């Protein structure tokens, strides 16, 4: 067989004969308005040679069509990969079809037929759809003239060919055309049984006449139907790329391609995005052209801000150069044009009217235009207008003329309320305590000292020395001027105060003189310097989540995380655990109680200073017994330390299932009159304690039996003393049952009573 | 002095309330950089009058400031009272008189604003005589 | 129909959201009045585009819509190449053949909206013919 | 005596001669540059009738005064009720002085002494100003030359004349000049002892030769110094004012007085205050301003808003009238003029050149200028100006002109971004759920359908119809067209719906629509009326604070609060208690083990319909017996309730200490074998339960004994049986011990044994 790309026939049936020295359709065919042709035409004209479509098939007033089998009566798969409106078929509107005829169709992966609006079309209600096709929600079918398997009623195309359906054990893995089951990975039909290499189409991928699952280097995948090697792909592209095995069209988002690597290697997040706007032009004035515009890493065109007034810069500052001019025009609340974090050269190929690369007017809020401490912004030519905006001072103006180069091209006809301060305002006393901060400066006097109005402070949480002036947010208070003080000295150095700041953060500061609007010149005033203060560490929030699980009998593991507010770096976290004896009413009372009625109920503390160990793994503990825990945690080693108060956790040691039983066998002692005393002694180091044992003792003949010896009831008896005892040896087996549980029993205690 | 009772007095409040915690801090750190009490007196009543919050136990306590510059303006007026017999000028008496005559009637009305901002313009008058 | 089991889809995930919830009281409520499910659907749709929260199970009901629509286009397309081969005037045929090729490139890119935009120009464009 | 007014004495002498017929200084004394007077003037000239000054003496320059003596012999008081810079005495710079001398001084009701600068002024260390003086933080007393009780030393204003100081048994009321103390009213010293119509000051208030403690109508206080007529206060008024009996110089703030009514009643809140600004006129461009002439009611000038951009109206709106112009210039950000609720008429008295009573230029943000639906301003005269802002439409103006009465005053020349929307669109269908509201309303399209840009929709909480569209705050969300829709019907009328409201809530609702800003004539659109619509009312939330105190033995009140959310009119509370049995194990277990081991641990509940009764006093219940009680909350009683989930609580009711003893005597009967079986019947309304019963029994010679039958007890003896009996007469006292506690003994119950 031979493979083509995929072509649309109209009005002219002569071109329908390219296809003789096809098999593989890698497209979708197409036949409409063939009004010129007649019954005498396809009659008897046949493509047998045609295997397998990719996208669709189509047809329309096809005039002289008798029967659809006469043309592709090999065609066995419509992959449909490509749909004609979620339509793998489409019939349409023939008046000479009699029948479909197509008696080799064997599955339709996607898509649902569809055929409408034909006269003498019958052989419909006989094509059972649910076997062929995969899904047959929509089978729209209307309009209509409407020996093998049948499904209350027999289905075939044709009374002389059915439709070619086989047992289901073959699946969708499809069968002969005699009707035998194939390999999986063929389709629909197969030359030989259970042979890959002899079958049509092919589940997942074709390859060198062969159903396999994946095409093998430096044959990759393609368009997810055959597999060509490198250069196919190579030749396709130079008239394609490279990427995940697969020779898909266009790579995806954050990718892109070098000319030699054909593999499109992961860009820098931004990827190269020239973007041509229409007519190489736009004009902004709302968020809905920005986000069109959205992520524009490289523009071709001039573009024009005429906006009204974080999410501009969401969808700006994506570009380095602008080939075209940039304008801002009439934009009133432009606070300031730092919208353009890429920003960099402004090109200039495209000047407006009077040869201008940037323009201003009417914006009478542009506080600043860039931060020019960094931002190397360029100019290639062009001259610049700023009139109706001196809001900024010329200052800033003259600072683009020079960091522009644009010196020999502008001139005072590009500028025209003006509120740059021409003092400076230098700080004169700052202290820091762990949540309030003391402010004081020079007493600045204008020239006029009374037009003075209370200076202006404003201060905001600074993690990093970004600070954006100019830009919104923060700013807080103001102050009024001390008092004239008269002269030398004793100017009493206006200041101010704040409050409710949290430790250990530093905090942007900075206060601007608020003098008033006089008309004619007015001495703007100072604006002081912008600094960094970061108050003092206090003592941190108790540290949180300890939760003191036991992964060892005498083995403690106690896990915590940081507290809540850490309010100072955590120099290292103090832990005190100690040993609490039980409670009294757990080492006086009774707890022999028949129907258990048990009571459900310097100072170093062993210390470490661990250090970044979130969660700590005490040893040295005994299995079961009471522990005082504690968590001390601190932001500060060397001098006084800021240790917070600490959390608690009274954390119980897991309990040993072998130093819980009576150490040992257990004492005893007979008389002559039928009594038995008993003696024994607990472990020193039993599960926490050992509150009562279990005794046991038997007679031969005779049934073991359990008595009760608590603590007091030990000590009155000096252990126990049995009575009421028939003659005979006697077995005694005794088992301590500490607050984990019952141990282990004594060693059988042998003796006549 | 005054002052040690005045902090004595701020501190027992502060064992009661915050904002009295930080008066005296601030009067600490003040303190120990060796400046003069008066004058962080003088900016913390002004920072109170700025916070514009009620507290009246600290404002009320502030009020020393306005008994102590009631008492300046005593010095003023008698300078000026001075000058003005003694002035140099014309013109200089009459602003001196007219100065006398604002002292009074701010006096009168119980202003302390308008009481400092008067003797100001008292010690500025006052600089011409000597 | 077709509705029935989408109503009965997104009653089932209301059982577990809010979102269905009040999209099915939305349904309960349209139909009470006496109004096309469908209008209501569309309308429904875009009011869940306008909200833009990426309430993945819900979109991909309304994705019934993209199919709904994508079908209504193959009506759209077939009605203006039967005009276009049947129209009165070349201009009307050279409109009907650039709004066929924009029908195929709108399908090709899978962009609903642009096929909309287009079906809405081509039932205008079958307007002369009929 | 005779009383008259404080006047102040200047380098003229002679003036002094006019206080010979007088005894008060209703005022301050003063002296002051007596340079042309010499001792030969004053070593003699005395004027001994003044008996007590109100607000201060001052000396100062006084050459020739010997000794003060010579001229207030018997000066006694110094109210200080006015102070010369809280300083009631002031001695200042005389050189003639040798000693003060005056001898009679008695108080300082306030201030403090001031003395300074003074040669030859002796006899200070040994004024007791203590004594004298009521605070002595301030004396101050510096530059100068420095028998009767002493205070480690005697003190004296002179050698011939000591300080008057007498008893402190006569505390501040005063003793007489010879020393003795006076009534209680008295103040310093009396003419007669214990007698208050025979001494000179008062120290409460003066009256016709009295000490009393108030004055008696028509004479009332004055200057909280004597007691005059009313006729009095009337004709220095008429040339003061009446309050609170005090005929104190202007009534305090919230009050204003009637010519004929010299009271001054209580004003309306806002009391006319007429505001003249500096020279008729003023501008206003910061806060500061408009708090400095916060509350003026009335204005008389001309005032001109040029300002930057809630506190406004607070500073504004108090004026019904203002004689001058209003301006408004350049303030851009001034969103609409309505901080003026009550300007009512602009007089434009004052007119502006060019006879203009209004001024706006450079404002382009005035949304628009008042509420007209309801406000009548008025204007008596001028021309109008409105160039360059034309954001408000034309019509508005005309609104003015009509409103205003100025229809023959203006012209196009006063008006000039034009938003007005010239059609209307109309919500075709709302509907409510309980926190969701449908909208829907015509698909409004501009002649130009593509400009369309999508619907905006606004809406907040409006508890009340007061809506301030344009004013700002509130609004929410955006919509987008629907689609073109082509033609006839099925437009998809566009909509949308809010998800998170709160029930019973009042929301208004409008729609505007956002089309593109054409720069040529813009079809501006179509602004929807504004709605009100009130969602539904679910089911309220749980009731809050329920507590069941017990007010009496079987009865129950219980207190609740509304709920936190009634989210519905709180049609009826429904309250349901039920009698709970006592715990299976406080009924089945025994409850007589010594050292008593008691163990501390259709349905129509019966119901009634509390409506309005925050708390509810139950009924019919059973001293301490179980009972479980539940507040069933709704705000709606006839169709299907929305009865929220009740809350719940398990009241107790106190204890009755009657129904708890052992109804009645004990049955018993006697065996002759010293045995004894005892019978009883606990009462059917114990206090909850009787689980124990305390007997006693004694016999004859020996002593009451006590034994413990519980109900398990009870049964299996059928009540008690006495063992181990001595012969004798019995007695048997047994008292039951319910859960409140134990009761009544039973009577003696009497038998051998």
């Amino acid at each position: 067989g031979e493979v083509c790309p995929g072509m649309d026939i109209r009005n002219n049936l002569t071109r329908l004969h390219e296809l003789e020295n096809c098999s593989v359709i890698e497209g979708h065919l197409q036949i409409l308005l063939m009004f010129k042709t007649r019954p005498e035409d396809f009659r008897d004209l046949s493509f047998p040679k045609l295997i397998m479509i990719t996208d669709y098939l189509l047809l329309f007033r096809v005039y002289g069509l008798e029967s659809l089998k006469d043309l592709f009566p090999n065609l066995t798969v419509i992959r449909g990969s490509r749909l004609f409106f979620n339509y793998a078929l489409v019939i349409f509107e023939m008046v000479h079809l009699k029948e479909l005829g197509l008696y080799n169709l064997m599955n339709i992966t996607r898509g649902s037929v569809r055929i409408e609006k034909n006269n003498e079309l019958c052989y419909l209600a006989t094509i059972d759809w649910s076997r062929i096709l995969d899904s047959v929600e929509d089978n729209y079918i209307v309009l209509n003239k409407d020996n093998c398997p049948a499904t209350v009623v027999e289905r075939c195309w044709t009374h002389s060919h059915c439709q070619k359906v086989c047992p289901t054990i073959c699946k969708s893995h499809g069968c002969t055309a005699e009707g035998l089951c194939c390999h999986s990975e063929c389709l629909g039909n197969c030359s030989q049984p259970d042979d890959p290499t002899k079958c049509v189409a092919c589940r997942n991928f074709y390859l060198d006449g062969r159903c396999v699952e994946t095409c093998p280097p430096p044959y990759y995948h393609f368009q997810d139907w055959r597999c060509v090697n490198f250069s196919f792909c190579q030749d396709l592209h130079h008239k394609y790329v490279i990427h995940n095995n697969k020779c898909i069209p266009e790579c995806p988002s954050g990718y892109t391609m070098n000319s030699s690597n054909l593999l499109c290697t992961p860009c820098l997040g931004p990827c190269p995005k020239v973007c041509h706007l229409l007519e190489g032009e736009k004009t902004i004035d709302s968020v809905t052209s920005a986000q069109e515009l959205r992520g524009c890493t490289v523009i071709n065109g001039s573009l024009i801000i005429n906006i009204r007034g974080a999410e501009l810069e969401a969808n700006l500052g994506l570009i380095e150069e602008i080939s075209g001019y940039l304008k801002i025009r009439r934009s009133y609340a432009l606070v300031s044009l730092s919208f353009f974090r890429k920003l960099r050269l402004i090109r200039g190929e495209t000047l407006e009217i009077g040869n201008y690369s940037f323009y201003a007017l009417d914006n009478q809020n542009l506080r600043q235009l860039w931060d020019w401490s960094k931002h190397n912004l360029t100019i290639t030519q062009g001259k610049l207008f700023f009139h109706y905006n001196p809001k900024l001072c010329l200052s800033e103006i003259h600072k683009m003329e020079e960091v522009s180069g644009t010196k020999g091209r502008q001139e005072r006809n590009d500028i025209a309320q003006a509120s740059c301060e021409n003092e400076l305002l230098k700080f004169s006393y700052i202290r820091t305590s762990f949540d309030k901060i003391l402010l004081r400066w020079e007493p600045y006097w204008p020239p006029d000292f009374r037009d003075l109005l209370g200076f202006m402070l404003f201060y905001k949480e600074a993690p990093y020395q970004n600070v954006t002036e100019f830009d919104g947010s923060w700013t807080v208070v103001d102050i009024d001027p001390p008092l004239r003080s008269n002269d030398p000295k004793s100017q009493n150095h206006p200041g101010w105060l704040m409050r409710g700041l949290k430790p250990w953060t530093q905090y942007a500061i900075f206060v601007k003189t608020l003098v008033t609007f006089s008309d004619e010149r007015r001495t703007y005033g100072a604006k002081s310097d912008i600094i960094y203060v970061q108050t003092d560490a206090t003592n941190p929030s108790v540290p949180l989540d300890p939760i003191s699980v036991s992964n060892s009998s005498s083995q403690i593991i106690l896990k915590w995380k940081p507290p809540s507010d850490p309010n100072g770096n955590i120099t290292h976290y103090l832990v005190f655990w100690e040993r609490q004896a039980e409670d009294s009413e757990l080492f006086e009372l009774d707890y022999c109680l028949k129907g258990l009625k048990l009571p459900s109920r310097e100072e170093h503390r062993p210390f470490e200073k661990v250090v970044n160990k979130e969660s700590l793994v005490i040893s040295g503990l005994r299995h079961f017994t009471g522990y005082r825990i504690e968590l001390q945690a601190c932001n500060q080693d060397t001098p006084e330390e800021r240790c917070s108060v600490a959390a608690y956790v009274s954390a119980r040691t897991m309990p040993e299932a072998k130093a819980d039983d009576i150490v040992g066998p257990v004492t005893h002692e007979i008389f002559e009159n039928n009594v038995v005393h008993l003696m024994w002694q607990e472990p020193k180091e039993p599960n926490g304690l050992i509150v009562l044992y279990e005794v046991s003792y038997r007679r031969y003949g005779d049934e073991e039996l359990h008595l009760c010896v608590s603590r007091k009831h030990f000590a009155l008896e000096r252990g126990c003393r049995l009575r009421g005892l028939s003659p005979g040896n006697y077995s005694v087996r005794i088992r301590a049952t500490s607050l984990a549980g019952n141990g282990s029993w004594t060693e059988p205690t042998y003796f006549y009573v | 002095s005054e002052l040690e009772e005045i902090k004595k007095l701020l501190e027992e409040l502060s064992k009661t309330d915050p904002l009295a915690k930080d008066i005296l801090w601030v009067i600490e750190v003040r303190e120990e950089d060796g400046h003069d009490p008066e004058s962080e007196l003088v900016f913390i009543r002004q920072y109170l009058k700025t916070l514009n919050e009620p507290s009246p136990a600290r404002k009320l306590i502030e009020s020393y400031w306005a008994k102590k510059v009631k008492k300046k303006a005593f010095e003023a007026f008698m300078k000026l009272m001075d000058a003005l017999f003694l002035a140099k000028d014309p013109e200089i008496k009459k602003k001196a008189e007219e100065l006398i005559k604002k002292l009074k009637e701010a006096d009168e009305k119980g202003d302390i604003e308008e009481l400092e901002k008067v003797v100001e313009e008292a010690e500025e008058v006052y600089e011409k005589v000597k």
